[PDB]
DNA sequence: TTTATGTACTCGTAGTGTCTGC
DNA sequence: GCAGACACTACGAGTACATA
């Protein structure tokens, strides 16, 4: 009960106190939602950055090329203190940073970081990943890889906004509303095999074959461009009326017994 | 209760102006009590057969059987998750029900039927809707009843016998309950409306009731109690056939996928079946309601019926292994829509 | 009337003579013979060995005509002492190779009567032939100033090393939060004749042990006054703790390197 | 008369089991030696596994050593992987109990005891696993017999260890002398043909038939005319649909007329008859018939056999039934 | 253990005493042995099908590098036991961290079906094998290879052990015959490698209820007859006459003739199938399309049995499958 | 009983960082770093078996040398990494005073730090970002992306690949020159294939031939160990007759004891590793082989499972 | 957020034991 | 010596992961 302690102090307190963390949409600083006076930081301009290294470069005797920090901070996605870890490193060995080894420090120091669900959707949702130019980089492994980020909310997600598209990888001949009948027909089979995976026998080797047949295979074939927006999934909230419903309905049943 | 579906039920097997022959083997039955067998009744629901299941039990020991308690049992599961489900008992027998939540009834099966079975030699222990049981409790009924027979005994009442596995197909005695005919669903509305005060201008009235109950006495009751207090206690030779809401909104979907055949016609049609699923409702009989109105409308080709038809098997045997069925029935109507475009 | 018959003068010496050695072994081997009875038991890791042995001068009365293997279990066993007043006499009862003991647990000398039954166990390990060999050393300290000792170092350490070289037993235990480096010199005493630091010497020994195990050792020192060490370089350390007519050794194995 | 036939009439011995001829003899020679391999009975319901297995623990120890040599475990017992761990294991590497004069003198008592584990193919393939070395290492004391009628469930290191004893299924031919011999002890008035029919309809088991034989005794004591029990109350009795229902049904079929095949079958359904019996009375008529294509026979096999499975799944069988006609009709 | 032997089953009574009793498998037994005899020993992964002699091939090694009393020197555990990764932080570590308590011999840790050990119970295994080496060695025996984690595989010798050919099963039966006073005619003991299918186990079992089948243990010779009946399994003629009946005859002699077939002597459905499978994978097939529809057919049909189901309707399944599979190819 | 040999994968462990081989720049890197002696934290991570803990340690050898017994703490899967009982362990340790050189600092090697949990992790972080003038940590895990962004926020990344051919064989041939085994470049490329740049399992598979025939030919290496059944799957998918599929399957992997289910397996795998077909193609015959893995894991583990399999995967294959 | 076992981790609590003291 | 104080092991409830 650390969160309810540290609400609490907030509501009475009489020195000024702060906190800091990363994600506020964690469902366990929810409590914290109109108690504390937020402060919003975001992916600093890399202008500030890139003067920074300039002094940087000039104080520790290596030199730097201004268009290199622009891709630094790009694939470091707004990360100083990696950025500077990064400068260190590279320095240690090799002082002269160029355009020509940029393209490798930017693939060997490449951040892999986790998708917000959302995001999972929209990256499994757009139409440039299952094209054929798309796959050399973007390869199914890949796709696997960005499913297993979040593998309980991406089924979900992807069955809820797979039909609110328009679709741009229709094959010759096909309507989109074929191709929603068949992304639905797999949809329906990871519903069994997810069935299998968590029941009595819990067969959890089964996770990579779920990922395709929930999320890969049914957004390969209604790729596109939003109609709408990213909608969250309203499976959880609808479930979760249909139990209490269900408990009500149980109590009238059995007071009227 | 005021309800008239509750007020008149046959408690003898003498009152049971239903079934000659089924009334015959019961009474069979009750004649010799001493080696009764497990039982398992089954046909459509509506047509009686927890009465006859009442009516035999007053047949075995006696009058009481109809007096009833509630008992609540608690019930402890994996982790300390709290499921408590009451057990609707009484002297001379007991009646539950899987109305536990499926993944673990087999638990609540388990130690209740070792329970009762701790000791009028015999106490019947009835299960209503066993083709709801998840086929782990029933594992553990196989050896449940054959192991103590002489102190426990079941009346299995099921209105399905797919989902009941083999073995208790095999230690289980069979008893077929069909549904009424229409000029006995006429006549057993007649007895009630003579012995209740609603004035008919012709009994025209009742057999429409039969046509639209479609062999289902329980909802014809429904709706000639429904009808009578609607039309002030005195039946109306036009008064419409009401129709539950779930099947308006049921017809109302059949009639907004055959007109438009879009991919947003389609989104209402999820938004229906979720507040569909919302209202209580198994998916195996909305597949079905779906289906056979479907199947029902005039525009369609035989072609077209037979796509539809396949497809719907298809899905109710996805539904038969799945989970969440909003998928499965999203799945079955734009199939659906894919085929009549 | 039954073949084996052992009337302990008093349960509270079984009882004791169990829990010295309950922790750290699982399954026990009894092996009843008219010289006494003897229990040879390996613990689950096979690192510590147990050799109880109990004289015949131990019982009130016994009488043990044919050779019996009475494989049980401690916990079991510790059960089924745990219940019963420890004044009262224990009379161990078995029949001719059976499939259980009989604990006849007598109130006080008269009324009470209690028949508890623990069922034999099927261990068919034969017991090992490991007495005793030509050791380095032979030292002989209290039991509660090498117990004080021990728990003294196992919280500075996980591993107590034993060194013993010209006359001189030290316990170094190197660790995290300190190292202990406790010494003794030994010495003799008539007024206290019980504390004597007894000694021999034929070649240094510097054996390191686990603290657990030596934790597990120290367990039993209520049972003796005084404990008996023997290392050597290629032999399992030896702990003779004495009793009032046996003994109840624990062949620990040291580490290597 | 306080049991019901199926139990009242349970062999007691393992000569009285009047099937699995190779089994019971193999188990009885077994019974005269001490090398007895671990068990692994399997085949389809009511062929007397339990019964067997019953009849030879008596046979091997006596009423005396029933409470003390032999543990059996069901699905309604607790059989996760820690039961498995624990209890099976303590039990497993005990001693075996001390046998008295009396029984070691009467029965040919075996130096082991029996662990059955009835219905064992509802166990997880973990606790199976941690059964393995638990069924390698104390083969010398006690003896495992898995007793589940589905092989496959049973992983491969299981059925390699386990000796494998397949029960046939209890056909006419096999069951008859049986359901006679009921017949003569219980005084029961049959026809000629009657028996044939009970076990024709009780597929592969004699449970069933027995049960069956049970409810037509009854009925015909209930009318008390004394009369030979006919091939048409049991077949009433059974549950199979009668041959004019089928008739109908085929000549529906036969027509087409989507309409009429489904207003038929929605009267049909309302009627209550069991799908899986009148898929097997379907097959029944169409396969032995000799007006019908090679083709058609092809393509109408195929679609039974697909109802069947879909069927056997545990699904509306409403759907099911009409999906088949329809795609009979079609063909 | 209870009266010595002859009171155990045939496959636990005949498991092999000694590295030379261990037949089929002769390069590993041979590389084994060569590494044992030089000194040197690293962590050994035995990988195979069941029955094949991985845990007789440990336990015969066990016994010749250590004494009699192996299993006073060895560490074995199973699925048996529990194996969570507090057991491998304590057993194991305290078992490869201490010396011998009996001689002087480096410690060896017997991992039997080590497939159902956990990954985190793995990964520690990881760092204590590598760490305690130098006086310990780790065997590890599996069915199954994707259950081990990857860096497990990396760290321990693989030796595959194959399913034993004729030769050693022959020889096998042959010094079962030669201790048992039992005569067994040749045709039966190639019906016995062919129902063998590479286990052992098998073999063993089926001489051990075939003898309990013979009136006579003694004089009466074991053939293949007997083979057929004890095991249950269809004769090979049996399964060539159903293929022509269905082959060549129409619907009534071949529905006739499976059913006669199925209830001479109370044969499954299952067995016949595979049984048809091997024959029909014994011809010569000019289209794909008759390989194909017979495959997944067959494969169709198989599952819905092993799910069990009505067995007239899954004949006749199976009788079409053939029927119209074969009409393909013309 | 003999003491035993050590094993060559320890026998002949680099000591020094010029001995490991492959990812020169990497090496190049940890060297100027040793020498420097500014180490940074860092998160080494790659395949297994190809060199990560033992660069960790010799690195942790030059930069601090008598000083190696107390002025490193190693942890590793083996000790309970908790968040509790563990949490004060590495405090100690960053506040433990110890007199170093003075450009060489504390050592932490969190050796295996894939397996921790979020929590030991999450006080790590600030573990690290208070003590970063005493105690450096050093991070070698398999799969990096069990480590928390917050940590990868002041690591520095060094991202080993798998050695090329050439080093694997240079090494080879150093082992062999030190032991002086005859040899056949055919059976090098032999174990070099085998290995599949996996360096300790070339060792070991040098190690079995070596002491099983003496010579390390070809033809012994192939006899001893098997070649890696995952290239034999992917042949026998990509393969255009369906005879010749069934034949692979057969005779490679059902004739040589292979069990249905790490078939199955090991064709996902291959399916979702492969990148010549179409994208879609690879789509359903995921979906198929999965099917089949459904069926496997359910009970029933026979050929004609895999026939079917093999069967319907040149039925999409082959475009009906 | 439902899932549905088995595993591992973490914390909290309740006693249980020996250790100081008057 | 009895009483309190003390820190220890043992136990129970809760959460989170499950393929690379
Ligand atoms: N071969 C047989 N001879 C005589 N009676 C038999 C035989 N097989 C079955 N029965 C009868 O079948 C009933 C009980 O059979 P069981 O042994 O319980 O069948 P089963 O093997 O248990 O099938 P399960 O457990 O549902 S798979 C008794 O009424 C027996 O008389
Ligand atoms: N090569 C062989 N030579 C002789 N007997 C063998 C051979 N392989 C197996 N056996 C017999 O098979 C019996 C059981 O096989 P085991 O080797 O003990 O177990 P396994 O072969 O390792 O199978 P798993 O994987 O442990 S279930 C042994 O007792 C032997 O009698
Ligand atoms: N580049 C290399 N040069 C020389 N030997 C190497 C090299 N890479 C690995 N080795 C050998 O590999 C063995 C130990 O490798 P490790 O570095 O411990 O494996 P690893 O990189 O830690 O992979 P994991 O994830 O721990 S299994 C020793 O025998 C080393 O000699
Ligand atoms: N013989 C009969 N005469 C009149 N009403 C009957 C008869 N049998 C059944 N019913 C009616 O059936 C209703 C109970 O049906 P029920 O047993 O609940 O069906 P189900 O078991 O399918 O749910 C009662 O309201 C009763 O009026
Ligand atoms: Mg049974
Ligand atoms: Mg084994
Ligand atoms: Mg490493």
């Amino acid at each position: 009960g650390g969160v309810g302690q540290l609400a609490q102090f907030c509501r009475k307190t009489s020195t000024p106190l702060i906190l800091i963390c990363n994600e506020r949409n964690l469902p366990k600083m929810r409590p914290f939602d109109r108690v504390c006076l937020d402060i919003q930081f975001r992916r600093p301009d890399a202008n500030s950055i890139k003067s920074r290294l300039m002094t940087i470069a000039i104080r520790e005797k290596f030199k730097l090329d201004p268009n290199v920090i622009d891709r630094l901070i790009q694939t470091t996605r707004g990360d100083i203190r990696q950025v500077i870890n990064l400068l260190s490193t590279i320095s240690t060995t090799t002082k002269t940073i160029n355009h020509e080894n940029i393209n490798e420090i930017s693939k060997a120091w490449e951040k892999n970081i986790a998708l917000k669900p959302f995001d999972i959707a929209h990256k499994m949702l757009d139409g440039q990943i299952y094209s054929d130019i798309g796959s050399r980089n973007f390869t199914l492994n890949d796709k696997i890889a960005l499913y297993f980020d979040d593998f309980d909310f991406t089924p979900l997600m992807i069955q809820e906004n797979y039909l609110s598209t328009r679709p741009s990888v229709l094959k010759p001949g096909q309507s989109h509303l074929e191709a929603v009948a068949e992304a639905a027909n797999c949809i329906s089979l990871g519903d069994i095999v997810e069935k299998k995976i968590r029941s009595s026998e819990q067969l959890w080797s089964l996770l990579p074959l779920h990922a395709v047949l929930s999320s890969v295979y049914p957004a390969s074939k209604v790729a596109g461009h939003m109609a709408g927006r990213i909608n969250f999934t309203a499976w959880l909230g609808q479930n979760s009326k249909s139990a209490k419903y269900y408990r009500l309905l149980q109590e009238i049943h059995y007071h009227t017994r | 209760m005021s309800l008239w579906v509750d007020k008149y039920r046959p408690k003898s097997l003498n009152a049971l102006s239903h079934n000659e022959e089924l009334t015959n083997f019961l009474k069979s039955l009750s004649d010799q009590p001493r080696d009764l067998p497990h039982l398992l009744l089954y046909g459509p629901n509506g047509t009686g057969k927890k009465t006859r299941c009442m009516a035999l039990l007053e047949s075995i020991f006696g009058p009481g059987v109809y007096r009833l308690k509630i008992d609540v049992r608690q019930f402890v599961t994996a982790s300390n998750r709290k499921l408590e489900l009451n057990v609707v008992s009484s002297p001379y027998h007991l009646e539950i029900t899987p109305s536990d939540m499926g993944n673990n009834d087999r638990i609540v099966i388990q130690e209740l039927l070792k329970e009762v079975a701790q000791m009028h030699r015999y106490k019947c222990v009835i299960i209503n809707e066993a083709n709801s049981l998840t086929k782990d409790a029933q594992a553990a009924l196989r050896r449940t009843m054959e192991k103590y027979s002489k102190n426990i005994r079941l009346i299995m009442v099921c209105d399905s016998m797919s989902p009941i596995i083999a073995p208790i197909k095999s230690r289980c005695l069979l008893i077929r309950c069909p549904a009424p005919s229409d000029s006995e669903i006429s006549t057993i509305l007649s007895d009630v409306v003579t012995n209740e005060r609603i004035q008919l201008e012709t009994k025209d009235i009742l057999k429409r009731i039969a046509q639209a109950s479609n062999g289902n006495l329980r909802v014809s009751l429904l709706m000639l109690e429904s009808m009578a207090l609607n039309n002030e206690l005195a039946l109306k030779s036009s008064s419409p056939i009401i129709k539950p809401d779930w099947i308006i909104v049921i017809h109302k979907l059949t009639r907004k996928i055959v007109k438009e055949r879009s991919v947003n016609s389609l989104i209402e049609c999820r938004a229906v079946l979720y507040d569909l699923l919302a209202h209580c409702i198994p998916a195996n009989i909305i597949l079905k309601e779906l289906t056979f109105s479907l199947l029902d409308v005039e525009t369609l080709n035989t072609t077209n019926k037979s796509s539809i038809i396949e497809y719907s098997s298809v899905f109710d045997e996805r539904l038969s292994l799945g989970n969440k069925a909003i998928f499965h029935l999203e799945g079955f109507i734009a199939k659906v829509m894919c085929c009549l475009d | 009337a039954s073949m084996l018959e052992a009337k302990f003068e008093e349960a509270s010496l079984f009882k004791r003579i169990i829990d010295g050695f309950k922790d750290c072994v699982q399954l026990v081997n009894f092996q009843c013979k008219e010289d006494g009875i003897i229990a040879q038991a390996v613990d689950d890791s096979r690192v510590l060995l147990v050799s109880l042995e109990i004289g015949v001068e131990a019982f009130q009365e016994y009488r043990c005509d044919h050779p019996v293997t009475l494989g049980m279990d401690l916990t079991s066993l510790s059960k089924i002492l745990r219940c019963g007043n420890n004044t009262d006499t224990l009379t161990l009862i078995a029949d001719n190779t059976p499939d259980s003991i009989i604990l006849l647990f007598e109130d006080t000398k008269k009324d009470r009567i209690a028949e508890y039954s623990l069922k034999l166990m099927d261990i068919d390990a034969d017991f090992l032939k490991i007495e005793e060999l030509q050791y380095d050393s032979t030292l002989s300290l209290p039991s509660s100033e090498f117990s004080k000792i021990v728990r003294d170092l196992s919280q500075l350490s996980d591993s107590i090393n034993i060194m013993i070289t010209k006359e001189t037993i030290k316990f170094v235990a190197d660790g995290d939060i300190g190292s202990g480096s406790v010494i003794i010199k030994p010495f003799v005493d008539m007024e206290h004749p019980e504390t004597s630091i007894k000694l021999e010497m034929d070649q240094p020994v510097d054996l390191t042990f686990g603290a657990k195990y030596l934790l597990d050792i120290i367990k039993g020192s209520s049972l003796s006054d005084r404990v008996g060490i023997r290392l050597s370089s290629e032999a399992p350390a030896l702990f003779q703790f004495d009793l009032k007519s046996g003994f109840l050794q624990f062949f620990l194995a040291p580490k290597f390197n | 008369a306080q049991q019901p036939w199926v139990e009242k009439y349970r062999p007691k011995n393992l000569d009285e089991v009047t099937a699995q001829d190779h089994a019971v003899t193999v188990l009885k020679k077994t019974l005269k030696s001490a090398n007895l391999p671990h068990m692994l009975f399997y085949g389809p319901p009511g062929t007397g596994k339990t019964s067997t297995i019953l009849a030879l623990t008596k046979e091997l120890y006596g009423p005396d050593l029933m409470k003390s040599r032999i543990l059996e475990l069901n699905a309604s017992d607790e059989r996760g992987i820690s039961i498995v761990r624990e209890k099976v294991k303590n039990f497993a590497r005990l001693t075996v109990s001390k046998p008295s004069k009396h029984d070691l003198e009467n029965y040919p008592c075996p130096p082991y005891k029996i662990i059955i584990l009835d219905e064992a193919d509802s166990m997880t393939a973990d606790a199976q696993s941690a059964l393995r070395r638990t069924m390698e290492t104390y083969s010398g004391v006690t003896r495992f017999c898995l007793i589940c009628n589905y092989v496959t469930r049973i992983i491969d290191p299981l059925a390699s260890r386990c000796s494998k004893f397949r029960f046939k299924a209890l056909d006419a031919s096999n069951a008859i002398d049986r359901l006679r011999f009921i017949s003569e002890q219980e005084n029961v008035k049959c026809d000629d043909g009657v028996l044939e029919r009970i076990l024709d309809i009780s597929a592969g088991d004699l449970r069933r038939g027995i049960t069956l034989l049970q409810s037509a005794s009854k009925g015909a004591q209930y009318l008390g005319d004394g009369k030979n029990i006919t091939s048409t109350q049991v077949e009433e009795l059974a549950g199979v649909v009668p041959h004019d229902i089928l008739i109908e049904i085929v000549e529906k079929v036969k027509s087409g007329d989507f309409d009429e095949i489904k207003k038929y079958v929605n009267t049909f359904m309302k009627s209550g008859w069991s799908a899986a019996s009148v898929v097997n009375q379907l097959h029944e008529y169409y396969i032995t018939n000799d007006n019908f294509d090679t083709n058609f026979k092809n393509q109408i096999s195929w679609l039974l056999f697909t109802t069947d499975s879909r069927l056997n799944n545990g699904t509306n069988e409403h759907i099911q039934l009409l999906n088949l006609l329809v795609k009979i009709s079609q063909l | 253990e209870k009266r010595s032997k002859e009171n155990l089953p045939w496959v636990e009574k005949y498991r092999p005493e000694t590295l030379d009793e261990v037949y089929g498998q002769n390069e590993v037994i041979t590389t084994v042995r060569k590494f044992v005899d030089e000194g040197k020993l690293p962590h050994l992964l035995f990988y195979g099908p069941p029955g094949t002699g991985k845990t007789s091939t440990i336990v015969a090694l066990a016994r010749e590098i250590y004494g009699k009393n192996y299993s006073n020197m060895v560490l074995e555990l199973n699925a048996s036991d529990d194996r969570g990764i507090d057991v491998v932080r304590n057993q194991i570590k305290d078992f490869a961290s201490t010396r011998q308590i009996f001689s002087k011999g480096f410690k060896l840790i017997i991992l039997d079906e080590a497939d159902a050990m956990t990954n985190a119970a793995q990964n520690a295994l990881r760092r204590v094998i590598e760490r305690y080496t130098k006086n310990t060695r780790f065997c590890v025996l599996a069915n199954y290879a994707h259950k081990l984690t990857p860096a497990l595989l990396s760290r321990c010798t693989r030796f595959r052990f194959q399913p034993l050919p004729q030769e050693a099963i022959e020889r096998r039966i042959a010094n079962v015959l030669v201790h048992e006073k039992l005569k067994l005619s040749p045709n039966a003991e190639k019906a016995l490698i062919e129902l063998s299918n590479g286990d052992m186990r098998r073999v063993l079992n089926v001489l051990q209820s075939c003898k309990a089948t013979l009136d006579n243990p003694d004089e009466d010779e074991i053939s293949d007859d007997v083979i057929y009946e004890c095991c249950g399994a269809p004769r090979p003629s049996d399964l060539k006459a159903v293929l022509k009946s269905i082959l060549e005859d129409d619907w009534g002699t071949a529905h006739y003739t499976l059913n006669k077939v199925r209830s001479a002597k109370g044969l499954a459905l299952i067995d016949l199938i595979e049984g048809i499978v091997k024959i029909l994978e014994d011809y010569e097939l000019q289209n794909e399309e008759t390989r194909v529809h017979l495959l997944t057919k067959l494969a169709d049909i198989e599952y819905s049995i092993s799910k069990g189901g009505n067995d007239q309707i899954q004949g006749s399944a199976v009788i079409g499958a053939i029927k119209a599979s074969f009409e393909n190819e013309t | 009983t003999l003491s035993l040999q050590l094993p060559w994968v320890e026998k002949y462990r680099p000591q020094v960082l010029s001995d490991i081989v492959g990812n020169k720049e990497t090496i190049d890197r940890l060297q100027q770093i040793a020498k420097d002696g500014n180490m940074p934290h860092m998160i080494i991570s790659g395949m297994p078996g190809i060199g990560k803990t033992t660069s960790v340690h010799c690195l942790a050898h030059e930069l601090l040398g008598r000083s190696y017994a107390d002025g490193v703490l190693e942890l590793n899967a083996s000790d309970d990494r908790g968040i509790d009982v563990v949490r004060n362990q590495i405090k100690h340790f960053a506040q433990k005073k110890l007199h170093l050189p003075p450009g060489k600092h504390k050592i932490v090697i969190l050796d295996e730090a894939d397996s921790m949990t979020a929590g030991a992790q999450q006080a790590l972080r600030r573990t690290m970002e208070l003590y970063s003038n005493s105690t450096r940590f050093a991070f070698a895990c398999n799969q990096s992306n069990k480590i928390i962004e917050p940590l990868q926020s002041r690591c520095a990344i060094l991202r080993y690949s798998k050695l090329s051919d050439e080093d694997v064989l240079k090494r080879l041939l150093q082992i062999i020159k030190l032991e002086d085994v005859k040899y056949t470049n055919d059976g090098l490329e032999a174990i070099i294939f085998t290995a599949e740049g996996d360096m300790r399992q070339a060792i070991n598979n040098l190690q079995s031939t070596v002491a099983g025939h003496g010579l390390v030919n070809a033809d012994n290496v192939f006899k001893i160990v098997d070649s890696p059944h995952p290239l034999i799957v992917k042949k026998m998918l990509l393969a255009s007759n369906l005879e010749d599929s069934i034949q692979i399957l057969r005779t490679d992997l059902w004739k040589k004891g292979y069990s249905s289910i790490d078939i199955v397996t090991t064709s996902f795998r291959v399916t979702k590793n492969l990148a010549q077909v179409k994208e879609s193609v690879r789509l359903e015959m995921i979906k198929e082989i999965g099917l089949t893995h459904m069926r496997i894991l359910e009970g029933v583990g026979t050929y004609l499972q895999l026939a079917s399999m093999l069967a319907k995967i040149h039925k999409l294959n082959n475009k009906a």
